[PDB]
């Protein structure tokens, strides 16, 4: 049906609001 | 020989080309050999190895053409009351010159300006071909500075033509066609200049003039005289449109003229409609129909009055005879009414679908009426007619004439609303006549049974 | 019907008008104020472009095969240059 | 039928497209001169009038449009082919 | 900058943590984002690891690179035992660089009991309590998986009563203006309105959305995710129009937030693909115009971003190809959906704005090159691209042109009409038939399908320019300084 935005976070920074791209 | 790029003195070649173009755009005579050499000169200017001189060529051609158009404008404006003739003369000369010099800058038109002109997407969402450049700055500096004067003279002359005097058809047709050719190549809405500058003022002036003329005619003349006059004026308007204006504006001008002519006074025609329908005026029937074919208001009232007149006449004719004891008389009267109104419609109303539908409605109102004491008497009378045609009745009757009578009866039978009662009467009388054995022929009876099938 | 091509060298090539009306430049030069005389094109180049006009009319739109035009190496450069002038 | 010929008169060279006499009539139509006052020469060899054009040696193989064959034309006694410009 | 102690704290092994600590483990040293072992353990909810590190005099009030603390992450992850321990160890209330407190953090994360404990904490003000309860209710209203209508209404009602708890002074919500994208409903200010709208589930979702937008609008927070879920549910409800408006507002907020949206655009185009497929589309081209303008702005900005820092835009480069594929799909939809004159005019305006700047890709593909090759081989897409100002003579990195790729089309008999239409369209408006690509080649020679060969051969118009260019290129004769400059390029073409 629908697939949620992935939003799998950067392990280095734990602040959920911070958005650090992962290579 | 030196087709390879060379160090070309732009000043000298431009000076020679300036003398050439001045004769070319003014339609002065230039020798063919000189033209053939100016082509090579243009090619040399467009390709010079130190720096292509094409941009300088375009800029200097723009300056020369600007000087030319400004001098033409000053000479035209200095003239008074001859603006139209003078403008038409220089428009012919300049159109010929601009079409010729587009050829003379062909290489510069397809190898330098083309690769730097803004694309179609660019314009849709200042460098453009030299051939149309003359027309474009003609727009910029001849009509735009003089559009008011030009439109005033054009409208006054066309108003004079409507008055009765005949102006120069060629000059007027030329100036309006120039109002289009100046934008003849714009790749989008070529008539924008035309629709903006001539159509709107012309449409407004025609509307006002024809409102005045319609009021004057309505005051002056009776309904008939007025209506053939307004038909003649519409025809003369079509003629004037064909003579002067561009073809695409004919429909708009005719529409405005007719809406200002009859749509303004539809109440008068509608009021006269009852009397004119019921008092046969077949010529005015056709004229009313052609007048109100365009305006939507006229047609339905025409239809209603025609249906009312048909119903009144048919009901009167049928009600003249009561208990005639001969149903053939009623059928013959109905057939006569139907044929008369069908031929009237096909003659004056051109067999219009709405009018024949109204005739069918009126005829259905007749026949299928409860005014006689016996309700549903029409199917019974139809049955009696069919039996009298089929039954021997101690009479020798022509089979072909019986077939003709049956074919005529087919129409009135189609007009009657109820056929089940007629079918029951048919079955009963068929059984009766089979028991008594009185009939013209089985095939003749079979034929009308087949006629019932269709 | 017939147009006289004249080279800068001095030759007078005559070909059917419809043959020579396949180049925009020739149409331009024949329009506005016959006997078209190039003061620039040499003889051999004009001969090659003339043979091209007959080649355009026949053996074209031919599904079977269309023969390649033979262009000599020495004349190729100025023939290509004449292509621009004639706007072929 | 598939014949294209270089008819040459000194500097002048016309381009044509099977009878020799009808070729001379075309020469009438172009150069405007009587037919019997002019004699054709295939490589300076006289061709008799009224013969079939194919027999003289011109055919679809050797009269192709991209490489037409040459026929010398002289007004009745001969007045020679003038060659083109030399390739640079 | 990672340390083995941090890895041990991430794993959750108490024995390893204590063994390393007793053997001179460094705690005050953090990672590249300045993250402490206590704080990562708090985010992971290892109560034993957290209580031992606190015992080891490790700083509990540590400030991360964004200002968030261990209490923040423990509240976010719903670890009541951790936040209780940190409060025991006197964890100070710290507002992070996102302008949010651990109470507010737990409020946004729908950790209702963590919110309860942090309200039980002494150092809380009435305004903070009210805002925390309101945010908790709003997040519960639009939560993807922790959704609860009853909890939402209860917490919002308690917050609003606390607003009205004092007769002398009543706190009135600073409600934002109603949004057409949201549905033009206005957030409630009085308990009566909330009691009226608690019956309507959709109205309470609306109220939660407005509360979240008001509370988190000032801060730098990605608030689109609840909007994403709400629009997904509305699309599941066939309410595409409100769904479309919701995703439009989400894209606008993302543009305000300067966040990558390739996935969002991909989804907002995939929804169009599906709703076209169901044929229930009644698609509005004017809406698609806003999408096209937005994606144009996004792609231009991210192209500039790639230009600024090439070393970190490999993923952004991939998103660039993805965005171009999405735009191709949008053009496919525009072909699918009929448009009005003004709607088509705006669509062509946006497409022309894209085209005017040449969007080079890997291997040099332009819009039309992507439109012709297998990505399929859309026809009216290519025709519209050409009509909007795309270049038929555009050169790829390999050197090919538009015609080269399309004539190199597999499966010619199927979609033969598309192939023929594309060839006819592209040869018009300036396709050179014999553009050599890389080493000398002919697009007729490159094509391997007989039908396409016949098509362009019929479409060929010969000229001395092409034939003589071929001869000079084959003979390798020097052409510079002896040829017109415009024709210098033409010689290189062949
Ligand atoms: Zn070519």
């Amino acid at each position: 049906l629908f697939k949620e935005s992935e939003e799998i976070r950067t392990p280095n920074c734990n602040c959920k609001y911070c958005s650090h791209p992962l290579l | 020989m030196s087709l390879k790029p060379r160090v070309v003195d732009f000043d000298e070649t431009w000076n020679k080309l300036l003398t050439t173009i001045k004769a070319v755009v003014m339609l002065e005579y230039v020798e063919r050999a000189t033209w053939n050499d100016r082509f090579s000169d243009i090619y040399a200017l467009c390709v010079a190895y130190p720096e292509p001189l094409g941009e300088r060529l375009y800029t200097e051609t723009k300056i020369f053409l600007e000087n030319h158009v400004r001098h033409l404008h000053k000479r035209v404006l200095e003239s008074e009351e001859q603006v139209l003739v003078m403008y038409h003369r220089y428009w012919e000369e300049y159109s010929k010159g601009a079409d010729y010099m587009d050829c003379l800058y062909r290489y510069l038109n397809t190898q330098f300006i083309k690769k730097n002109k803004l694309t179609e997407a660019d314009l849709q969402y200042p460098l453009m071909e030299i051939g149309e450049l003359a027309l474009d700055m003609w727009r910029k500096l001849m009509v735009e500075p003089l559009q008011a004067i030009l439109i005033r003279m054009l409208l006054r002359e066309i108003k004079n033509d409507r008055g009765g005097e005949d102006p120069n058809q060629k000059v007027i047709h030329g100036v309006i066609n120039s109002f289009v050719h100046v934008e003849q190549y714009k790749k989008k809405f070529p008539l924008k200049f035309y629709q903006e500058i001539f159509e709107s003022p012309f449409l407004t002036e025609t509307g006002e003039y024809y409102k005045q003329e319609a009021s004057n005619l309505l005051q002056e003349s009776n309904c008939s005289q007025y209506m053939e006059k307004v038909l003649g004026r519409l025809k003369d308007e079509e003629i004037r449109c064909r003579k002067y204006l561009h073809p695409s504006s004919y429909t708009k001008v005719i529409h405005e003229c007719q809406q200002r002519m009859v749509a303004d006074h539809l109440q008068f025609l509608h009021a006269e409609c009852h009397n004119i329908i019921r008092q046969e005026k077949k010529n005015d029937m056709a004229n009313m129909y052609v007048l109100l074919r365009a305006v939507s208001t006229g047609l339905p009232h025409m239809i209603q009055e025609l249906q009312n007149h048909i119903h009144d006449e048919g009901l009167r004719a049928t009600s003249n005879l009561t208990q005639e004891n001969m149903p053939t008389l009623f059928v013959e009267s109905v057939l006569e009414v139907h044929g008369k109104f069908v031929q009237l419609i096909n003659t004056v109303l051109n067999g219009d679908q709405h009018f024949m539908s109204a005739l069918d409605k009126a005829l259905t109102s007749v026949v299928n009426y409860r005014e006689p004491k016996s309700v549903c008497k029409a199917p019974e009378l139809l049955a009696k007619y069919c039996d009298n045609l089929l039954k021997k009745s101690a009479k020798g009757m022509t089979e072909n004439e019986v077939e003709d009578r049956l074919t005529s009866f087919i129409t009135v039978f189609k007009y009657i609303d109820d056929k089940d009662v007629f079918q029951k009467f048919y079955a009963r009388m068929l059984a009766k006549r089979l028991i008594h054995g009185l009939s013209m022929s089985m095939d003749s009876e079979e034929a009308m049974i087949n006629k019932l099938k269709q | 019907m017939y147009v006289k091509l004249i080279s800068s060298d001095g030759h007078e090539f005559i070909v059917k008008r419809e043959h020579a009306l396949t180049s925009g430049t020739i149409k331009a030069m024949l329009s506005g104020p016959n006997e078209v005389n190039f003061r620039e094109i040499p003889s051999h180049v004009l001969s090659k472009v003339c043979m091209y006009f007959t080649y355009k009319v026949r053996y074209t739109n031919s599904s079977t095969e269309i023969p390649e035009f033979p262009i000599a190496p020495e004349i190729a450069l100025e023939l290509l240059m004449a292509a621009n002038f004639l706007d072929c | 039928m598939d014949v294209f010929l270089m008819i040459r008169r000194h500097k002048t060279t016309i381009f044509t497209d099977s009878t020799v006499f009808e070729l001379k009539r075309i020469v009438e139509g172009i150069l405007k001169r009587p037919p019997d006052e002019q004699r054709l020469y295939k490589d300076d060899q006289l061709l008799d009038d009224g013969k079939t054009l194919g027999e003289c040696g011109f055919t679809s193989q050797t009269a192709r449009p991209q490489a037409p064959a040459t026929v010398g034309l002289a007004f009745t006694f001969e007045a020679c082919i003038e060659p083109f410009s030399s390739p640079p | 900058n990672s340390t083995p102690l941090r890895a041990a704290c991430f794993d959750g092994r108490l024995d390893i943590v204590k063994y390393l600590v007793e053997n001179n483990a460094n705690i005050s040293i953090a990672n590249k984002y300045d993250n402490t072992c206590l704080m990562i353990a708090a985010y992971k909810g290892h109560t034993d690891v957290v209580r031992y590190l606190l015992e080891q005099r490790a700083d509990p009030n540590a400030k991360a690179h964004c200002g968030a603390t261990a209490l923040h992450f423990a509240a976010e992850a719903g670890h009541i035992d951790i936040v209780k321990e940190l409060i025991k160890w006197r964890a100070a209330i710290v507002v992070n660089g996102h302008g949010m407190t651990p109470l507010k953090v737990a409020a946004e994360s729908c950790k209702a009991d963590v919110v309860e404990l942090l309200l039980s904490h002494a150092d809380c003000d009435r305004r903070s309590r009210i805002e925390a309860l309101e945010l908790l209710g709003a997040s519960f209203a639009n939560d993807r998986e922790n959704y609860d209508i009853i909890k939402t209404y209860h917490y919002l009602y308690l917050a609003m009563l606390e607003r009205f708890q004092d007769g002398d002074n009543i706190l009135e919500k600073e409600v934002l203006p109603p949004i057409h994208a949201y549905g033009n409903r206005t957030e409630c200010r009085n308990p009566q309105e909330l009691e009226s709208i608690r019956q309507d589930r959709d109205a309470l979702h609306m109220e939660g959305l407005i509360v979240r937008e008001r509370i988190l609008g000032a801060d730098n927070i990605d608030v689109s995710h609840p909007i994403i879920y709400r629009g997904a549910v509305y699309a599941d409800n066939m309410e595409f129009e409100q769904c479309i408006k919701l995703w439009l507002h989400a894209l606008h907020l993302r543009q305000k937030g300067n966040r990558n949206t390739h996935k969002d655009l991909l989804r907002f185009a995939q929804v169009f693909s599906q709703m076209i497929h169901l044929n229930e589309t009644v698609k509005a081209p004017d809406i698609e115009c806003v999408l096209r303008c937005s994606v144009l702005e996004i792609e231009q900005s991210m192209n500039r971003v790639k230009n600024i820092s090439d070393a970190d835009v490999h993923n952004a480069m991939d998103n660039y190809e993805c965005n171009l594929y999405t735009f191709l799909y949008l053009v496919c939809i525009s072909t699918k959906t009929q448009c009005s004159e003004e709607d088509q005019c705006k669509i062509n305006k946006q497409i022309y704005n894209l085209i005017h700047l040449d969007p080079r890709t890997r291997e040099g593909f332009t819009l039309l090159h992507l439109a012709v090759n297998s990505n399929f081989p859309n026809a009216l897409v290519t025709k519209l691209l050409l009509d909007c100002g795309a270049e038929v003579n555009a050169v790829d990195n390999e050197g090919n042109s538009a015609l080269h790729i399309i004539v190199q089309y597999n499966r010619p008999i199927s979609d033969f009409l598309t192939l023929h239409s594309i060839i006819i369209s592209l040869v018009e408006a300036g396709a050179h038939t014999d553009m050599t690509n890389k080493q000398n080649k002919t697009p007729l020679d490159k094509s391997t399908t007989g039908v396409s060969e016949i098509l362009l051969k019929t479409q060929m118009k010969m000229s001395l320019k092409c034939l003589a260019a071929r001869a000079v290129r084959a003979n390798d004769i020097n052409y510079q300084d002896q040829i017109p400059r415009t024709l210098e390029e033409f010689v290189g073409f062949h």
